[PDB]
């Protein structure tokens, strides 16, 4: 039952990490629009913040790659295989996302700067493109996951579905994520 | 910025050829990158994103490529509905950017001109203006070169010409080109005439 | 989705202020840019804002004279042109930028700006003249556009109705043009022209 149960637990592991991802962005957010309304015219709360949820996810991401590691292993038929397979690129996407949303971070912080770049552009772009292949790559995986189940019970057709919704919460995220990095370049324009 | 050099400004092929045409960026926008379709007299609308993704409701008769500084844009077959002018666009950096537009038009068989001339009404002579109208109807290719002329002599420099967008059953083109002058040049001559010369014509067409 | 003002006269040096109202999904998750056409021409992009940050770039041609906004509180995004000159005579659109696609998913429908010393003036209408051929020239009106039918709607076969040209009077005329067997039936054109409330119908 070690694979069936660390199915279950990398779920919750990978809901977790999108959850505080989910915090992440909204303050990647908030800085923007900071930033914004003083050039149109709290911030040590908002480092303290950005590093609270930045070790949080770091630590939940370490969790899930070890949990990871322990399902491949054990799983060492084709149904099962996918579910694993679906949770290591979910897991991916995630790890990358994570990478881009402290590259805008870190734009943020020099805007910040200048308001008390080459190299930034192409590590944003290697990213992005990292993530839509990923994104791609698990909607593949998902399909393929939901024609095995046509051909256990309902646990393994829920993990299914719920792995639909993490997929889409990762989507969610990467439409969010994608619209700092054009309010971070709009922003960048505007200092130089 | 960055600039966009679509290629060919202008196209014609036959219903049911394949056709490609080509964007380059000025530097590089990886696949960064979106082709729209506009029809004349409306918004444009999105056909491909990230230089080969199909928008939701276009048909896979489409399909895009490339990479860097330069991309494609490829229908294997057209349909009537795929002549419209379509525009590349970059979505890698600020601030975003079209190509400059290609036009793809209709091939079809060489078809001459009907030309007709109109003398100015008598209503309009009497308020100080003449417009004499000269229509060539139901013509391919589009172009179609009209003279005017007053007394032969006077081949005159001081006229306004308009065509129709392709007819969507026919494929052909029209045009209406008006004379403008004062009442009294018009009053002053007898002889007003129009010379048409186009492909599918051995010789210009005079009417008058 | 996207809802745009209505048509705009202005004079030359006067500002010009075009609003396009969205709901509130587009504002919290998306971008609205302003894409320009002038009649003839090709697309170009004036500039763009994300309306949950209120940042915005402008292309190079209109720095110093274009300002969008975007008011959260009415899901409105608004362009406003100042120093109007003749070749700034387009059709504005917004659109909807999605950062999923990095495209532009949706379009209003435009809203005409003319710029010119003219006042708004309906046209005159003069007739024109194996298969014969009658006309209806519709002269001298300002801005556009105008509308042309004949026989209210019934007839639609061999009809021509061509683009306006701009003339050197700074008033706009456009023919329009049947075909018809030359062998008893009346013929009509009627011209619609909204900006000055006027519609007229020639016997030809």
């Amino acid at each position: 039952m070690q694979l069936l149960s660390g199915i279950v637990q990398q779920q919750n592991n990978l809901l977790r990490a999108i959850e505080a991802q989910q915090h992440l962005l909204q303050l990647t957010v908030w800085g923007i629009k900071q930033l914004q309304a003083r050039i149109l015219a709290t911030w040590m709360e908002w480092d303290r913040e950005i590093n609270n949820y930045t070790s949080l996810i770091h630590s939940l991401i370490e969790e899930s790659q070890n949990q990871q590691e322990k399902n491949e292993q054990e799983l060492l038929g084709q149904l099962l295989s996918g579910i694993v397979q679906q949770q290591n690129n979910l897991l991916r996407a995630i790890e990358a996302q994570q990478h881009l949303l402290q590259l805008t971070v870190w734009g943020i912080k020099q805007l910040q700067a200048r308001i008390l770049w080459m190299e930034w552009d192409r590590e944003i772009n290697n990213y992005t493109s990292l993530i839509h292949s990923l994104i791609e790559e698990s909607q593949n995986q998902q399909e393929k996951n939901e024609q095995e189940l046509l051909e256990g019970g309902q646990l393994l057709s829920g993990i299914v579905q719920q792995q639909n919704n993490l997929l889409r919460a990762i989507e969610a995220q990467q439409h969010l994520l994608q619209l700092t990095v054009w309010g971070i370049k709009q922003l960048q324009a505007r200092i130089l | 910025d960055i600039q966009m050099t679509q290629s060919p400004s202008t196209l014609s092929a036959s219903i049911g050829d394949r056709v490609t045409i080509t964007c380059r960026a000025s530097e590089g926008i990886y696949h960064w990158l979106a082709w729209y379709q506009q029809k004349p007299g409306k918004a444009p609308k999105l056909l491909i994103y990230k230089a080969s993704s199909l928008a939701s409701g276009a048909p896979s008769r489409f399909s895009g490529s490339g990479s860097g500084t330069d991309f494609t844009l490829t229908i294997s077959s057209l349909q009537p509905d795929d002549f419209a002018t379509y525009y590349c666009q970059q979505y890698s950096n600020y601030p975003l950017t079209f190509g400059g537009g290609t036009k793809l038009e209709i091939k079809r068989t060489v078809a001459a001109p009907s030309v007709f001339i109109f003398p100015p009404s008598d209503e309009q002579l009497k308020s100080g203006t003449a417009s004499v109208v000269c229509l060539l109807n139901n013509f391919y290719p589009r172009e179609a070169k009209v003279q005017w002329k007053v007394d032969n002599a006077l081949q005159s420099g001081n006229s306004q010409e308009s065509v129709t967008e392709q007819d969507s059953k026919d494929s052909t083109y029209s045009l209406s080109s008006t004379l403008t002058l004062s009442k009294a040049d018009y009053e002053k001559h007898k002889v007003y005439a129009c010379e048409v010369t186009h492909q599918g014509l051995s010789s210009p067409v005079t009417k008058s | 989705q996207l809802v745009q003002s209505g048509a705009e006269v202005r004079k030359p040096g006067a500002s010009v202020k075009v609003s396009c109202k969205a709901s509130g999904d587009t504002f919290s998750s998306y971008a609205i840019s302003w894409v320009r056409q002038a009649p003839g021409q090709g697309l170009e992009w004036m500039g763009g804002i994300i309306p949950i940050f209120g940042t915005a770039n402008y292309a190079q041609a209109f720095q110093g004279r274009v300002t969008i906004t975007a008011n959260e509180s009415t899901s409105t995004a608004y362009m406003e042109l100042s120093s109007l000159r003749s070749e700034d005579t387009a059709i504005y659109y917004c659109a909807r930028d999605n950062p999923t696609l990095l495209g532009s998913d949706y379009w209003g429908a435009g809203t005409l700006v003319t710029v010119s010393s003219a006042s708004t003036k309906g046209p005159s209408v003069f007739p024109l003249a194996g298969t014969a051929a009658l006309g209806c020239l519709v002269k001298d009106y300002f801005p556009e556009p105008v509308t042309v039918s004949w026989n209210s709607g019934a007839l639609t076969s061999g009809v021509h109705t061509f683009p306006a040209v701009l003339q050197s009077s700074g008033l706009y005329s456009l023919s329009s043009v049947v075909t018809v067997p030359s062998s008893t039936q009346t013929y009509i054109c009627n011209v619609n022209h909204k900006p000055s409330n006027t519609k007229v119908d020639k016997r030809v």
